[PDB]
Parts: C-alpha cells; structure tokens; sequence
C-alpha cells in the first residue's frame, strides 16, 4: 500500500524520509505528497513511492518508561486524584486513593519518579569484594565481582552494536539481556537466578541476598560480633 | 502504581514484547486514534510505523499482470491464479523473461503494371 | 502474574522465526545494493570533502534515525542535534549526477539492515553447538550476530561464494575469540587458552592409555617438544575456577568461605602502635643530629628512593660529591650506632 508519485525532472527528499501533508516532494515544489509515509525513490523507473505508514514514538524498554516519569506532573496527578477521591467510593476510589499517598510521599521527599530507573549504576568498592589468593596458586573472589563482568560485556557489546547501527531486533535482545543483567546484580533470584557456569548450581549472592542476609546470614548476624 | 500500568503491563514494556506509545497521530485497522499510552505488539507495530506490505511466490510460469505491474485492487488475480489480499501497488521482482522488440525502418523497390 | 519468565531464549527464537530465508537470487541482489552504497558513500565523501565514517552516520541517522539518533549524543562526543539535517541538507542540495549517489547510499544501508535480519537464524544454528563452553547461549548468539555483521562488511559479491557457508566462518571466529576473552573471572591470553584447550584434549587420552591418572612427567613427553614437567603444574594452577568467597563451609547454614580469611595488609593494634613508636623515637633519636647527617639518610631512606647510583651524580643542591658521599653514609649511618648501643632504645624493634 503506497501512494506512487511520478517526477518530470527535479526531486527532493531521499528514500527513508518521512512526509505529508502537502509537503514539497518533487520538482521545485510542484509534485507534493498527501499521505504520511516512508519515501522510496525508485532509481530505475522515475516514480517516488510513498509507503503508507505513520511515524509513531512508540517505544519499548525502561527508556520509554524513564520518559513518562519525567513527563509526569505530580502537582497535577495529586489534585487530579483528589477528584477521583471518594466519587465511585467502593470501586475506582479504593485504589485511586492508594495511588495518591505515593504521590504525596514522593512530593514529601523531593524525588523525581525517574531516579527509580537506573542509568548510572554505582559499583561497590573493590576491597569489600576482594580477589585474594589462597592456597596452591588459586584465588577466591565474590559473586558480585562476577555479576558485574557479565553486566559490562553486555553494555559494552551494546555500544558496539548501537555504534554499528545494527537492526533493531538485535539492539533489543541486548537490552533485554541488559535488564536481565542489572536485575541479577541488584537482586538475583527475582526471575530465575544465574550460577557460576560449571561448578555447581549455586545462585550468585547478589547485593540483595547480601543486605537482608538471605542465606543464613541474618541468622548469623544475630550470633553477634 | 504511579503509571496506572498494571503488573503484567509493566513487563511487556520492560522486557521487550509490547511498545508503549508517547506521541502518535494515527489509526489503522482500529479506526481509533490511539492515545498517548498503552501497549501493542510487533506485527501491530510493523504495520503502523512500517506499512502494509506482502510478497508472493511463483513457479516457473507466467506473470499474467506485470504488464499491469503497477497497481492492484483487493483480491485481484494474477499469474496462473494467485490473488493478493491487499489494496495497493503490485510490483515486479526478479525478471527471467524479457522481450526485446526491434522496431526497424527500410525503403522498398517496386514496379507494378 | 506468572505464565512464563525465562522467555529471553524462546522469545528471541520466535521473533527470529518471523523473518524468512532468502533466495539464491535475493541474497545476491540485496548484497549488490550495499557494495554500491559503500562506494557511493566514498563517492560522496570525495565530492563533499566530508568523511566516509561521517557520511555513513548521517545516512544511517535517517534510514534508522526516526528516533535512533542517540538520546544523548555520546555526552557530546557525537553530535545529533540540529547538526544532522544540515549535513543531509548539503547532501540533498547536490547537483543531480552526484546526488544520485545518496539514493544509492540510502538503498545500500537499507539493504544492509535486511541482509543481517534474514541470516540471524544462522547465528543461532551455530551458537547452539558452541553452548556451555564457558558462555551463555544468548551471550553466544549476540557475539555470533556481530560475527554475522562483520561477515557482511568484509565481503565481495563478485566472488560467488555461497553466503550460507561464508558467514559461517566469520560467525565462529567471533564466538571463539569471545569465549576466550570473556568466559573467565581472570582474563587470559588467547593462545594461553589453546594451551589449556590442548591439555584438556591431551589429558583424556592419558587417562585411558595409562589406566591410572598420568603424572607431570607423563604429560610433557606427550604434549610437544618444548614442554616441561614443572610447567604443566603452572598451566593447571592457572586453569582453575577459582573458589567463591560466598561458598558455605560445612555448617552450610551460617559460615561462608570468606569468613575464615584473615587480613595481613593492614597493621594490627600491636603493629600500628609499634610502627609509630619506632617513628616517634626517630624524631627523638636523630632530632639532635645534623640536617645532613639525618637528611642524607632522609633522602636515601627518609625519602623513598634507593640512591645507590643517584646521589653521587647529582650535587645534592649544596654540598660535595665523588669519593666522599660513599663516606657521607659513614658520617651519617655509622653515627646512629652508639646512641643505640649505649641507651639501648632501638635494639628490640628487630623482631
């Protein structure tokens, strides 16, 4: 489905461009285009095809999400919920009133709802995750230290792939793999944990496991210093 | 909570299965101008920001329309019997047969009684 | 809301089935657009005077760049703002016979995008056999994918190689050098991996050929001419995992491996105090000394640099050198002996 347009001599806008309506498409502003779409510019037969298509900012990833949370206005969503407040009562208030309290507490601290989404990942100082040598020229290290490596190769491999300007399908798969990665570092087990490839199927003690002493560490905690 | 996005909704946007919109202006197969939110899949997206396209195969036979290899109306027949379910532009691909017709002109000698 | 979670594998493989195989003619035809597009890109940079690397971006920043123009332009390393158009505005404002190249460049880059997509299953079909060998199935497909990209760049369609069995090579290469680079908590040279990957092969034969487990002597005389007995031991120490600080210890519940590993870098309450009473006695030992009977040893030893053959050459600001500095540490080092042997302050700080 494409509105074809033929040209006599001159032609502006190349294949890949996005047009309409009444936009100068060819011949010093004679042949214009009506409908929205992707331009084709047939090299052989002189006819600039405009393929029936929109241009929609419709995104996946926490990128899309991160945006919304900037684009959100609290002030608004507080008072706009204050109208939602106690009007259907037993239905679309009971939930729309819980929603409110968050906005309030968000507004009570001074946190932009975007700071929940991560773009700069901090990294635990190295000493409390050491790489010590023990016996027989063999070392010992943390899971944290192996959780970070697997993250980076993926962010690093993304920079290559994005630089390369590869097809979106694969630009995606790497981001999926990057969410999966940051997940398993921040809190490894909330989606089916990864392990030290061969060795055993022991899940890797993630910053989450570490803080709440998930594996018999909070029971060890109260065994004191 | 803060985005009236469900539990499951939040997945398909954060783990890459359904696109959440932000700025649109469009309505295909819905007839509905889809608003500044809410999710849609690949074969939905590959229709909106790509367009409706369909390729079709053939055995070693004949075209029966590439002479009219420019335009087509829904269900129009071509070749031995193919019919495309789309209303737009029919287009050539990989030519195997091309006839070259050589227009020539000479001058004749005559003598009638 | 739990129907399925571990989709990343399945999810991809079903997105992957969406794109169909190419004809022995489609493959060809798609490739021909790119080589020309690559030339066109030069042809443009020849006329514009702009750079091949740059044009290729500003062209991609349209065929892909509906949004692809990166959110932050590499923190301003890259430029993606109003700048993009101005370049594609110059490229649009070419005379027709040079301009024609742009429309080849667009078609090529577009053809590039396709040639990748259509062969992405080939990556999967190969990276599947490479699985478990240190690295994840996805992590392999992703590597192999850019092997499949690399194949596309360094390729000429004129030599009518079967592209199916062509990229196959590039693909593996990318996976192999990936495995050797990533799949270990300690980075190791690529030939150093192959040394151990020869061992791993060699060990299995000697495990069955001898019945028992072979020795360090047994392996060299089978590995290669220039191999030692003592050697293998190092290539095996090197080969290991290693141990996880987060390994639990016997009790299983509370104690982890790391719990029992002491410190020895930091000074202890006894040490630190000693390594500050030794000092507070030195400013109570050579404090009643010359600022050259002390400062020479505070340039030799009191400022950390050996000064074996560094102090005799340099005139040391204001003094005398030659056959006298090798006796100035007889003016300085041998002065400290008596006040140490009489009032025995420093005797015990040895052990």
């Amino acid at each position: 489905k494409a509105r074809v347009y033929p040209f006599e001599d001159d032609v502006e806008v190349s294949t890949g461009d996005r047009v309409a309506p009444g936009d100068v498409l060819a011949d010093g502003g004679k042949v214009k285009s009506d409908v929205y779409g992707r331009v084709e510019v047939d090299l052989v037969r002189n006819v600039v095809r405009v393929v029936e298509s929109y241009d929609i900012d419709a995104r996946m990833g926490a990128e899309a999400i991160q945006q919304l949370l900037k684009e959100l206005d609290l002030e608004a969503l507080e008072k706009e919920l204050l109208e939602e407040m106690k009007h259907p009562s037993r239905a679309r208030r009971a939930k729309a009133r819980k929603r409110l309290e968050v906005v309030r507490a968000f507004l009570d601290s001074g946190n932009r709802p975007e700071w929940m989404i991560l773009e700069a990942v901090p990294v635990l100082p190295p000493d409390l995750r050491p790489m010590v040598q023990v016996d027989g020229g063999r070392f010992a290290t943390s899971d944290l230290n192996d959780l970070y490596r697997r993250l980076i190769n993926r962010n690093n491999r993304l920079k290559k792939l994005l630089a390369q300007g590869a097809p979106e399908i694969i630009i995606r798969n790497e981001k999926r793999m990057l969410q999966e990665a940051v997940d398993a570092l921040l809190d490894n087990g909330r989606r089916g944990a990864p392990v030290t490839n061969p060795g055993s199927d022991r899940p890797l003690r993630s910053l989450t496991d570490i803080l709440s002493g998930k594996q018999g560490r909070f029971r060890q905690n109260l065994l004191g210093k | 909570t803060l985005l009236d996005l469900s539990a499951t909704e939040l997945e398909q946007v954060l783990y890459f299965s359904k696109y959440i919109v932000l700025d649109p202006k469009g309505a295909i197969l819905n007839g509905v101008p889809v608003e500044k939110r809410q999710l849609l899949t690949d074969e939905e997206y590959r229709e909106l920001r790509y367009g409706k396209q369909e390729t079709y195969p053939l055995p070693p036979g004949v075209d029966a329309l590439v002479k009219d290899g420019e335009e087509v109306v829904k269900g129009q027949e071509l070749a031995p019997g193919v019919v495309s379910r789309l209303d737009g532009v029919a287009l050539y691909r990989f030519p195997r047969r091309v006839r070259v017709e050589y227009v020539k002109k000479e001058r004749a000698g005559l003598r009638l009684p | 809301p739990k129907i399925s979670t571990s989709d990343p594998v399945r999810q991809y493989l079903h997105e992957i089935g969406q794109v169909p195989l190419l004809t022995l003619e489609e493959e060809v035809e798609l490739a021909r657009k790119v080589e020309e597009g690559m030339e066109a890109i030069k042809k443009l940079s020849e006329i514009t005077g702009l750079d091949p690397d740059l044009i290729r971006e500003v062209v991609r920043a349209k065929i892909l760049g509906s949004a692809r123009v990166r959110h932050i332009p590499g923190l301003k390393e890259t430029l993606d703002p109003k700048t993009v158009e101005e370049i594609d505005q110059k490229l649009k404002s070419l005379p027709k016979e040079h301009k024609r190249y742009l429309h080849i460049a667009r078609e090529g880059e577009a053809a590039r995008q396709h040639l990748i997509e259509a062969n992405l299953r080939l990556v999967v079909s190969i990276a599947k056999k490479y699985t478990g060998r240190g690295l994840s199935f996805l992590d392999l497909i992703q590597e192999g994918n850019q092997g499949l990209i690399r194949a596309v760049e360094k390729f000429e369609y004129k030599r009518r190689f079967k592209f199916s069995t062509y990229a196959t090579w590039w693909i593996r290469q990318a996976i192999n050098r990936a495995i050797a680079d990533q799949a270990r908590t300690i980075r190791i040279p690529v030939h150093m991996v192959e040394t151990i990957n020869k061992l791993s092969r060699t060990a299995r034969q000697l495990q069955q050929e001898l019945g028992r487990e072979p020795t360090y002597e047994e392996i060299a005389e089978a590995m290669g001419p220039g191999w030692d007995a003592k050697r293998v031991e190092e290539t095996l120490k090197i080969a290991q995992e290693p141990v996880s600080l987060e390994t639990p210890i016997g009790d299983e519940k509370d104690s982890f491996y790391g719990d029992f590993i002491p410190d020895e870098h930091l000074p202890s309450p006894v040490d630190a105090a000693t390594q500050s009473l030794l000092s507070e006695e030195l400013e109570k030992a050579l404090s009643k000394l010359s600022e050259r009977e002390a400062m020479v040893l505070k340039l030799r030893k009191g400022l950390i640099d050996g000064r074996e053959h560094t102090l005799e050459e340099v005139g040391a600001f204001f003094g005398v050198t030659r056959e006298r500095i090798r006796q100035i540490e007889n003016k300085a080092l041998r002065k400290l002996k008596y006040h140490e042997s009489r009032t025995r302050k420093l005797r015990d700080f040895l052990d």
